[PDB]
């Protein structure tokens, strides 16, 4: 998806007809489209699929930093699956966002 | 009087946030020629699809209760 523009993105969500994958991704780009940052992973196996570990907490050091989890990735339900990524949800500093420049980048997505 | 098209885009949206409570007001599309028969508030933090609470065509305002502090 290709928006032209620098959007502060505060959620990115999937609404499926048939069952939610195994393992799903979503990467962002700063420069409009030459490379790709990771934004989110989901999976059942974070480390094998990945390479990120699973269920990991976010970290006050790196919060511009993609995190795995295996959570809304189940079967169920088989149709109608819901996956919706909040870019600010767990972060430390994301109270002071105003004050956080480096939390303003990591919403930051063309 | 008209159910041939799907309702068109609302013309204003307008929050207002409290401690545990959002007071959310609203105004009905400009087009009349297709019928409303209501509105749909879906609120969540994040992202909006946490949950939906349905109101009649009547109602302009209504304050969202029972949310987390900050």
């Amino acid at each position: 998806l290709s928006l032209g523009k620098k959007f502060e993105v505060t959620y990115v969500s999937l609404q499926f007809c048939s069952p939610r994958p195994e393992s799903m991704a979503i990467y962002k780009s700063m420069d409009y489209g030459r490379t790709w940052v990771p934004f989110q992973f989901y999976s059942t196996q974070c480390r094998k699929m990945y390479n990120r570990p699973h269920r990991a907490p976010i970290t006050k050091q790196n919060e511009q930093e993609a995190v795995c989890t295996d959570s809304h990735t189940d079967m169920r339900p088989l149709s109608g699956g819901l996956i919706a990524f909040s870019t600010l949800d767990g972060r430390p500093s994301a109270h002071d966002f105003d004050n956080s420049p480096v939390l303003q980048d990591w919403v930051t997505a063309t | 009087t008209g159910e041939t098209r799907v309702p068109e885009v609302p013309s204003s949206l307008h929050v207002r946030p409290l401690v545990t409570s959002i007071v959310v007001s609203w105004t009905p599309p400009e087009n009349q020629n297709i019928v409303v028969r209501g509105y749909a508030i879906g609120y969540g933090i994040g992202s909006p699809h946490a949950q939906t609470i349905k109101v009649d065509y009547k109602q302009r305002y209504y304050t969202i209760e029972n949310l987390d502090p900050s």
